[PDB]
RNA sequence: GCCGUCGAAGGUGGGACAAAUGAUUGGGGUGAAGUCGUAACAAGGUAGCCGUAUCGGAAGGUGCGGCUGGAUCACCUCCUU
RNA sequence: UUAGCUAGUUGGUAAGGUAACGGCUUACCAAGGCAACGAUGCAUAGCCGACCUGAGAGGGUGAUCGGCCACACUGGAACUGAGACACGGUCCAGACUCCUACGGGAGGCAGCAGUAGGGAAUCUUCCGCAAUGGGCGAAAGCCUGACGGAGCAACGCCGCGUGAGUGAUGAAGGUCUUCGGAUCGUAAAACUCUGUUAUUAGGGAAGAACAUAUGUGUAAGUAACUGUGCACAUCUUGACGGUACCUAAUCAGAAAGCCACGGCUAACUACGUGCCAGCAGCCGCGGUAAUACGUAGGUGGCAAGCGUUAUCCGGAAUUAUUGGGCGUAAAGCGCGCGUAGGCGGUUUUUUAAGUCUGAUGUGAAAGCCCACGGCUCAACCGUGGAGGGUCAUUGGAAACUGGAAAACUUGAGUGCAGAAGAGGAAAGUGGAAUUCCAUGUGUAGCGGUGAAAUGCGCAGAGAUAUGGAGGAACACCAGUGGCGAAGGCGACUUUCUGGUCUGUAACUGACGCUGAUGUGCGAAAGCGUGGGGAUCAAACAGGAUUAGAUACCCUGGUAGUCCACGCCGUAAACGAUGAGUGCUAAGUGUUAGGGGGUUUCCCGCCCCUUAGUGCUGCAGCUAACGCAUUAAGCACUCCGCCUGGGGAGUA
């Protein structure tokens, strides 16, 4: 627009939003507010492990899990890899990243850091899914 | 009400390029005569001829065209326009098209082409590029 | 040492604001090949759309004013070799 | 979607008080002050040199390092002292913890560690003042969790070797094979040198170390180098650390993996599997022959690191000043009057604020960049340079912007002659059509559908003929035709009232344009108040079609459509095109004018000029369609607006 019309307003932007809406963690304890603590990953206790299916055109029994996090929030995250060593009351570390199966789940746990043990059924992607180098 | 006479003259010049007519008519001004003279001195204007009638102007100029009827410049515009006036130092003065084009600039001592303005180490308010 | 002013903390009172909560409740996004009807997309089988009003389970309808972003036909008048 | 805030506030007087000026505090007088150029509030946040990114403008951050500020369990206060209202000082109040003879008393790790708890996650409860720097002392010397140094983490950067050469037989073996062979592959084995690094023995125990006091000798002062105050000599000081590093000897022996291989993007084969398991950053793979799942081989990238995740920038021109758009894609509000603001016709003189230009001071240092030097090189460090201000002072210039003064008319406005127009308000008038009623004539029908049915009709319909009453809009005229800023304006006559153009050019001499906020007008529908209702017509009734139709269909039918005054204040309010100004090929018309020639007379004809009002079209422009003097072209100023869809005009 005209230069003076641009002087008397700060040329506002289209500020983005987050992709991990629980990248944030509220105040742990001794407080009621929710801190803006940022993290690349959060631990959490899993209160149920379940399994659901994606929408069309994919068809598969995809395995997910709802987890209570340190910030006392409720999220969902699907377990990757072959075999899952989790159940209700199991603590687990969680990463961030969305899947296109169905919404309501946009994370996925990390295999081998927490109770969730790595599966040694793999030999190619070993540095993921917790597999250790075999000999 | 006309906001800017330089805009008028440059629009007249470009609109004379798009149809190619040797003669054009435009109310003159002292800055207009000076910049027309510098245009002739670069080589873009075949001839200059001021006239007088009630009251100002009206500056009549004779355009220039190549043997194959080719327009000399490939574009022409101003930089200093109202609202956002602009200025230029001696070292910071821009080399548009280097030698190819020139940069009309008004200085404390008068309006000159881009060159002399950087030679004398005196800048000023630019008016219009041409190339 | 006594008295006087200031004085925090504390108590009392009334308001303001924020967040959780709450029986129920309203609307929305989504999911099975759910059912009902098919208004809109063509002259969509009653042209559509815009606002308002009103009716109706509902898509919607109707009335009033407007637009073409309407077609079979056809512009008063006008343009075109 | 934070609009009023402030009463010691603002100003004064007087005094007190403070190192100081000051409503800093008191008493008196006054009512001002702050705020659209964003006060106040709310929410968040220490700031900066810089760091990261980017070509650049910019964007994000405030970790080390240095500067400034604020704080020391929470709140209040003050003594000392130059300096504190005090981090390891005091008193009180408050919370916590703890001892006690129960009477009362002791502390504040956001200091170093170290410990708990929280978190995804962040470390010794180290040696020592050898150096630098602190506090004190006359000094020696003291003290100093500053700091020097050591140590832990691949946390980061950089570098580093995991051997070299010769070596084919294409060895074996693995993989694939169209069963020939090919792949790994000089790769391996082996031969010869090597030791990166390591292991041993030695040295060096290297530098950083300079010194203070101590004796010789010298200058200033005193009567007195008697003694004192000043420079040399020689004596004397290492936690790091027996380091670093170096000498000689020995071995390829201790030292390599991770991701990816469909495209993006460099790198394919077999098998398993068969919409299952799974992959997935996107496009998307897989339901029996998956180069995309898993595995094997091979290959590519990278490396003592590699991949994932989160965050930031770029890409992203996807906030567009450099560097965006608004016909149709999101984006011109409905329009009008206009404040503040932004912008500004022509010429002269003048000022020199902006601008340009030179100097001066300053922009700490470290950092970025450049150049060089030193740690074996690099990393790093040092040196020096440049660079860095929207910086202040001051010397000059005056084209341009700006200030002042003086001239002009071409913009705008006025003036004199004209032109037209459904332009607005109030009233009345004329006739038809319609409706109702009445009468005469007159019969079996009238009415309606595609077919009907409903309804009306023997109380004589309809209709015909006449006359009368009602309410409601005005037949041709009517046209792409005009007026009006849009929404609008078509009956006539008058009264009052607003606008537009042409010519004129005498006249005022820039008085202009855009224009947030504010104000008013604003379709129809809807509403308040009272009438009128002839028609027409939401809701509604009947019938008909229809599987069903409360819809379309037919017959009625209320509100409503009408008037008068208020109310509301949207619309596909459009030309999906903001207003103002200037320029750029044409032809063809239309509405209200003007100049000229042709005619005895132009009224008959033509040319030229206006302004709107259209079309076809060139240049150019556009996603294309289309725009084209009535630009969506060529530019300028100003305003409005958009930054994916749904959510949603929703809360």
């Amino acid at each position: 627009p005209t230069i003076n019309q641009l002087v008397r307003k700060p040329r506002q932007s289209k500020i983005k939003k987050s992709d991990s809406p629980a990248l944030n963690k509220g105040f742990n304890s001794k407080k009621k507010k929710f801190t803006d603590l940022n993290s690349p990953q959060k631990r959490g206790v899993c209160t149920r492990v379940g399994t659901m299916t994606p929408r069309k055109p994919n068809s598969a029994l995809r395995k997910y899990a709802r987890v209570r996090l340190s910030n006392n929030i409720e999220i969902n995250a699907y377990i990757p890899g072959i075999g899952h060593n989790l159940q209700e009351h199991s603590v687990v570390l969680v990463r961030g990243g969305r899947v296109r199966d169905l919404p309501g789940v946009r994370y996925h746990i990390v295999r081998g850091a927490l109770d969730t043990s790595g599966v040694d059924g793999r030999r190619q992607g070993r540095s993921l899914y917790g597999t250790k180098k075999p000999k | 009400t006309m906001t800017d006479p330089i805009a008028d003259m440059l629009t007249r010049v470009r609109n004379a390029n798009m149809v190619r007519h040797e003669k054009l008519e435009l109310p003159a001004s002292n800055i207009k005569k000076e910049i027309a003279e510098i245009l002739k001195s670069e080589g873009f204007i075949k001839n200059v001829e001021y006239v007088e009638d009630d009251k100002q102007g009206v500056l009549r100029l004779f355009l220039k065209y190549g043997q194959n009827d080719e327009r000399v410049i490939t574009g022409l515009k101003r930089i200093s326009k109202p609202g956002l006036r602009v200025y230029a130092k001696a070292s910071e003065m821009p080399k548009v098209l280097n030698g190819l084009g020139i940069a009309l600039v008004s200085t404390s001592e008068g309006v000159i082409t881009d060159k002399e303005a950087r030679k004398r180490n005196v800048g000023g308010e630019i008016i219009a590029y041409v190339w």
